[PDB]
RNA sequence: ACGGAAGGGCACCACCAGGAGUGGAGCCUGCGGCUUAAUUUGACCAACACGGGGAAACUCACCAGGUCCAGACACAAUAAGGAUUGACAGAUUGAGAGCUCUUUCUUGAUUUUGUGGGUGGUGGUGCAUGGCCGUUCUUAGUUGGUGGAGUGAUUUGUCUGCUUAAUUGCGAUAACGAACGAGACCUUAACCUACUAAAUAGUGGUGCUAGCAUUUGCUGGUUAUCCACUUCUUAGAGGGACUAUCGGUUUCAAGCCGAUGGAAGUUUGAGGCAAUAACAGGUCUGUGAUGCCCUUAGACGUUCUGGGCCGCACGCGCGCUACACUGACGGAGCCAGCGAGUCUAACCUUGGCCGAGAGGUCUUGGUAAUCUUGUGAAACUCCGUCGUGCUGGGGAUAGAGCAUUGUAAUUAUUGCUCUUCAACGAGGAAUUCCUAGUAAGCGCAAGUCAUCAGCUUGCGUUGAUUACGUCCCUGCCCUUUGUACACACC
């Protein structure tokens, strides 16, 4: 659940389904298809 | 862990590259003295004199 | 009617003037009662710098500045006298505030 | 260098958050929880 | 010190070539007449030019000059 | 306040800018208004990209839901060009004849650094008619400065685009210098 | 390109003529040297109050110690009677630190183990770089088209002369015609009794008027008290200066110098932008910019305690106090400017009350031409004490006490009070800056900030001397010249 609640919170960094851009340290993440 | 630091040089960090040297505490900025002399158009800062 | 007073703030002089004039000559075929825009003086931004991004080479600084500068009208008008004119600003650069 | 030892094949107090799983360890005075 | 470089020399060379009989040795009077037969982009080398061509036609009644 | 608050749109329309610069790079961004070369890889599949860049600015900066000519891009697409593989002095002379045919009055492009292993020298490419020191400088030039990043150090690439001042629409027309008869 | 070759020219980073000095004493800072556990590191005109470096924690990269994974991920030897994390009570240690040991409690497919791969590093290389800056350069140089000279590379144009700040021009002339730089341009500081408009500026006049004084005169406040206006102020558009006019000087003129007017006659003053290019100049200690090398769970990463950058036989530079009678000390006059100042919250502080002082307390004004602020600043000026002495200049050093800032003031952070009052009697060879609101004297605002100026960036106030030139000193530019250099005198 400690991970579920994020899982569900979006609606692994490395994995996929991940873009991570860094823009002064905000870490700007989205998902792919 | 972690003591309070809430003041002194540690508390601000430059907003662009995370240094904590040079920072511009004026306006509001909080960017470092190069990064906000690179990016200062963005800003609208310019030189006329 | 209601009062209003209109504050235009911005930094590029003429975007700042045409909303400044285009208040002001609105304002005019619609028979409203407006003291003239007061020009309140021009902040400079002033901001010296160090043009080395260290310690080596002569002594010299770089100094910027952001002229950012402000005008205020006050007049009276009804809500929708006030509205109609007040989404007619909406030019990119200028920032207006009614107080009333 | 914590070793969590295997604990192989082997009562309640307050903060009833607890789900009746908290056994004492009976070294000595041992009337506080594991949590706390 | 007060010298006119070409920006001016040429520019004032180029309004007398075309330009006799017409503006006369005052500079007030030839600047207003520069407003509208020259586009210049700036007031003062619009004033520049209207000077040095008052210091050319002033000139111009002691012997013609070269150019 | 109100000249704290402006200072911090400045600094938020420069936090649009560099990210608009890293996220839309291979989309062909220009410069924020967004205005990109192209506009249906930014409408991606009929609005999700948009969708999710909208989703991720206005989270990052607390906000409700719904409240060919430009060096910029010139050096974003010849950095695209020289980082899948090109000549450098092609890409740089194909960048400078689209520049200068393409109505504008002069261009520049530098290369500075470790082009093939060396000394690491800087070589120019100019064509054209080209403005230097003065008001004219900040009223028509474009230039970007880019720092391309391959297998061995890095190339900085400086573009400079000038547009013509006679279609100027805007300001100054001629040069400051430029005089026109008529008789 | 270079030369320990020559000629012209330029410059208060050179001088002549000068002013302020500095080097002479003390203190503050930086560097060196020394010392240390570290006294971190980089830098030697163009380093040495520089890395906006005024470091108690952080900053910090240095040291004496102690924790953390912040080791992603397809991946294998670990699983559904258990892969792992967490722990108060005691030894441990600075630690209420489950960091380690007695120790048995909790949760349950995250993690942890062995291989692979990432990650960060203020770790190294500025002689691997980008970028940015500094220097050449507070210098004026650079290049096509056509034509001309050569077989040619190339050369003239781009120059003997004069002028300019300028390759700025005039002029001469196989050159003409131009292009970038300079200039032109832009910002600001000067003025405009003019256009426009102002309870966020001011002035006139009425009540609301207290005082002086009463023939209505002076001075004051009347923050919702009244109208008018822009002379003061503000800022948009424009204007004005263009060495204007006139003389002398000019080779032929560019130009120069005088006098007049002008608001302003040195590019009107000061600046921003500053081309062709070159440095192994500096910066990997800004970047989630980066190549390479090193390290990566006994970590050069991150985090906590403490120490360190400050440390002292000695030299040097940036600065202050002065070394007194133009001074020192008491009172009194209250005369600027550029800015800055808090709504998720603690900033700029006015006004009362307390205290000798710093400072505290109750609020108020201020998100600002609105309040601090009219920055009631200093130097300065009036009247008095001191009367030429190591004196009453000087405040170094040290002792005692009170508070603010800060989790934490000891190696005094800082502020204030009292108290022995040290060198210095105007400075050595030398050496730095500078030509008019300029130097110098003075303080103010901001930056560095929780606090701390002697620092720097801007400002204003008082405000001179001498010069209106030269290549003798230094450095640079151009031309000529020599080269056996061409990676170019490393
Ligand atoms: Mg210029
Ligand atoms: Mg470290
Ligand atoms: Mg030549
Ligand atoms: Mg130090
Ligand atoms: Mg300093
Ligand atoms: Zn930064
Ligand atoms: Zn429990």
């Amino acid at each position: 659940e400690d991970r579920n609640k994020i899982h569900q919170y979006l609606f692994l960094t490395s994995k996929g389904y991940v873009k991570t851009q860094f823009s002064w340290q905000y870490y700007y993440y989205t998902l792919t298809e | 862990f972690s003591h309070p630091r809430r003041y002194g040089k540690g508390s601000r960090q430059c907003r662009v590259c995370s240094s904590h040297t040079g920072l511009i505490r004026k306006y509001g900025l909080n960017i470092c003295r190069q990064c906000f002399r690179e990016k200062a158009n963005d800003i609208g800062f310019n030189k006329f004199r | 009617i209601i009062k209003i007073r209109i504050t235009l703030t911005s930094t590029k002089v003429k975007q700042l003037e045409n909303v400044s004039s285009n208040i002001v000559k609105n304002a005019e075929q619609h028979n409203l009662v407006k003291k003239g825009p007061v020009r309140l003086p021009t902040k400079v931004l002033k901001i010296s710098t160090r043009k080395t991004p260290n310690g080596e080479g002569s002594k010299t600084w770089e100094t910027y500045e952001m002229r950012i500068h402000k005008r205020y009208i006050d007049l009276e008008a009804p809500v929708q006298i006030v509205k109609r004119i007040t989404q007619i600003t909406i030019e990119p650069g200028v920032d207006v505030e009614v107080v009333v | 260098k914590h070793k969590k030892v295997k604990l192989a094949v082997l009562r309640e107090c307050s903060n009833p958050t607890c789900g009746a799983g908290v056994f004492l360890a009976n070294h000595k005075d041992r009337l506080y929880c594991g949590k706390c | 010190g007060r010298v006119r470089t070409k920006t001016v020399k040429r520019a004032s060379k180029a309004l007398i070539e075309r330009y006799y009989p017409k503006l006369t040795l005052d500079f007030q009077t030839n600047k207003r007449l520069c407003d509208e037969i020259a586009t210049i982009q700036s007031k003062r080398l619009r004033n520049k030019i209207a000077g040095y061509t008052t210091h050319l036609m002033k000139r111009i009644q002691k012997g013609p000059v070269r150019g | 306040s109100k000249k704290r608050k402006l200072v911090a749109d400045g600094v938020f329309y420069a936090e649009l800018n560099e990210f608009f610069t890293r996220e839309l790079a291979e989309e062909g961004y220009s410069g924020v208004e967004i205005r990109a070369t192209r506009t249906q890889d930014v409408l991606g599949e009929n609005g999700r990209r948009i969708n999710e860049l909208t989703l991720l600015v206005q989270k990052r900066f607390k906000y409700a839901p719904g409240t060919g000519l430009s060096a910029v891009a010139q050096a974003e697409s010849m950095k695209f060009k020289l980082l899948n593989g090109l000549a450098i002095r092609r890409a740089a002379y194909g960048v400078v004849r689209y520049v200068m045919e393409s109505g504008a009055k002069g261009c520049e492009v530098v290369v500075s650094g470790k082009l093939r292993a060396a000394r690491a020298k800087a070589m120019k490419f100019a064509d054209g008619f080209l403005i230097h020191s003065g008001q004219p400088v900040n009223d028509f030039i474009d230039t970007a400065t880019r720092h391309v990043l391959m297998r061995q150090g890095v190339l900085g690439i400086k573009v400079k685009i000038m547009r013509d001042p006679a279609k100027s629409r805007t300001g100054p027309k001629a040069l400051p210098d430029a005089v026109t008869i008529i008789e």
